[PDB]
């Protein structure tokens, strides 16, 4: 499936000093007309390890995918996060060209549902699977004002996959301030990509089936 | 959304009938479904359909006993079936759809219609 | 049942109006919508929520509500518009259901 969400407009990413230079990405960028949305999430290299941070309101970011070719000739690792559980898997995924976690309504009861088949078409010769409490916890609370910041570190050099994370409140606008598991995965990691969740509903005559829409989302990256 | 429904049928009185609506470019579970009838030269007559407020199918007062509705959610076809045909049942039957999260005021895509005739 | 006039008549370019009227239960309580049917072809949605036009509808069409009646305004009449027009609404009775008006033929001289 994976209808080809893509955008013509692209810009040289701005960067800020982390208090080293870290590049700043916009995933969904609002138009001055408020009309069009820019879907773009590049693949990126993985030089030894990566520092990842974002500030977020609405669960737009749900996990990451890691591998080398990101296709059926090789293993790849996938992390994705429900409202209630994380699941971690190694399988020989066939990723499509623009993966996202689609979510849609299910009229026969009052529920929203999301489906993994919008990110891959098939899996085979799968091996490792694990489940736990979620990583993308909401902060236990702050009354807005950039109500959270979340930071992660990924490291693989030792022959293991290691996550680190922290959650903190914050105050400063639009800039970085001056203010969990160890997995025995056997894999070669060289590139990675983040996956968003997008929602669709039928509410107005004559709209396209590609109704997929989301709010603004942004994140920062920097290499070890 | 695109719709295609099964072609015309010719039968003798007292028979039942079943027609299908195939929905494509979208998934059936998001859509409300309705059936509407036109006899020759007459106005449109609504037969029944799903009501968002009930989470249930609703039937038109004159038909209640005669009509049934079902789905193959494995092949996203809706079905409608009618018993006890008679000559004044001869009409063109249309498939139409609308919003499901709220009671909409409209049905936007309509099928091409199909004509059922019964004689002798 | 909501009432409608049987027919209306004019030459090209003049004004004409279509009128749909009935109980407070049908028209008054809820929104109205309007449909056009060409002879031998499936109906098409024209206007919804009293006034909004979906994409591609020309400007010559407008809609209004008048208590428990509602009306359609046509501008610039062109000879292609030999068609039926129907109002439709929900019914707010305990016998809650959708209702279509009797339809009107538009003829142009």
């Amino acid at each position: 499936q994976c209808v080809n969400l893509t955008t013509r407009t692209q810009l040289p990413p701005a960067y800020t000093n982390s208090f080293s230079n870290v590049t700043w990405f916009h995933a969904i960028h609002v138009s001055g007309t408020n009309g069009t949305k820019r879907f773009d999430n590049p693949v990126l290299p993985f030089n030894d390890g990566v520092y990842f941070a974002s500030t977020e309101k609405s669960n737009i970011i749900r996990g990451w995918i890691f591998g080398t070719t990101l296709d059926s000739k090789t293993q790849s690792l996938l992390i994705v996060n429900n409202a209630t559980n994380v699941v971690i898997k190694v399988c020989e995924f066939q990723f499509c060209n623009d993966p996202f976690l689609g979510v849609y309504y299910h009229k026969n009861n009052k529920s929203w549902m999301e489906s993994e088949f919008r990110v891959y078409s098939s899996a085979n010769n799968c091996t490792f699977e694990y489940v736990s409490q979620p990583f993308l916890m909401d902060l236990e609370g702050k009354q807005g004002n950039f109500k959270n910041l979340r930071e992660f570190v990924f490291k693989n050099i030792d022959g293991y996959f290691k996550i680190y994370s922290k959650h903190t409140p914050i105050n400063l606008v639009r800039d970085l301030p001056q203010g969990l598991v160890d997995l025995p995965i056997g894999i070669n990691i060289t590139r990675f990509q983040t996956l968003l969740a997008l929602h669709r509903s039928y509410l107005t005559p004559g709209d396209s089936s590609s109704g997929w829409t989301a709010g603004a989302a942004a994140y920062y990256v920097g290499y070890l | 959304v695109q719709l295609v429904q099964s072609g015309a049928e010719v039968k003798k009185p007292g028979a039942s009938v079943k027609v299908s609506c195939k929905v494509s470019g979208y998934t059936l579970t998001e859509l409300s479904m309705h059936w509407v009838r036109q006899a020759p030269g007459k106005g449109l007559e609504w037969m029944g359909g799903f009501d968002p407020e009930d989470g249930e199918t609703i039937y038109a007062q004159k038909f209640q006993g005669r009509v049934t509705m079902t789905e193959d959610t494995s092949t996203d076809t809706a079905y409608m079936e009618l018993s006890s045909l008679r000559s004044e049942d001869t009409a063109v039957y249309y498939c139409a759809t609308g919003p499901a999260v709220r009671r909409g005021s409209w049905f936007d895509p309509w099928g091409q219609g199909t004509l059922v005739t019964v004689s002798s | 049942v909501v009432t409608q006039p049987p027919s209306v008549s004019a030459a090209p370019g003049q004004k004409v109006t279509i009128s749909c009227s009935g109980s407070s239960s049908n028209i008054g309580n809820n929104y109205v919508s309007w449909y056009q049917q060409l002879p031998g072809t499936a109906p098409k949605l024209l206007i919804y929520d009293n006034n909004k036009r979906p994409s591609g509808i020309p400007d010559r069409f407008s809609g209004s509500k008048s208590g428990t009646s509602a009306t359609l305004g046509i501008t610039g009449l062109q000879t292609g518009d030999e068609a039926d027009y129907y109002c439709g609404t929900w019914d707010s009775s305990l016998s809650a259901h959708w209702v279509f008006g009797g339809g009107t033929k538009l003829t142009v001289l």
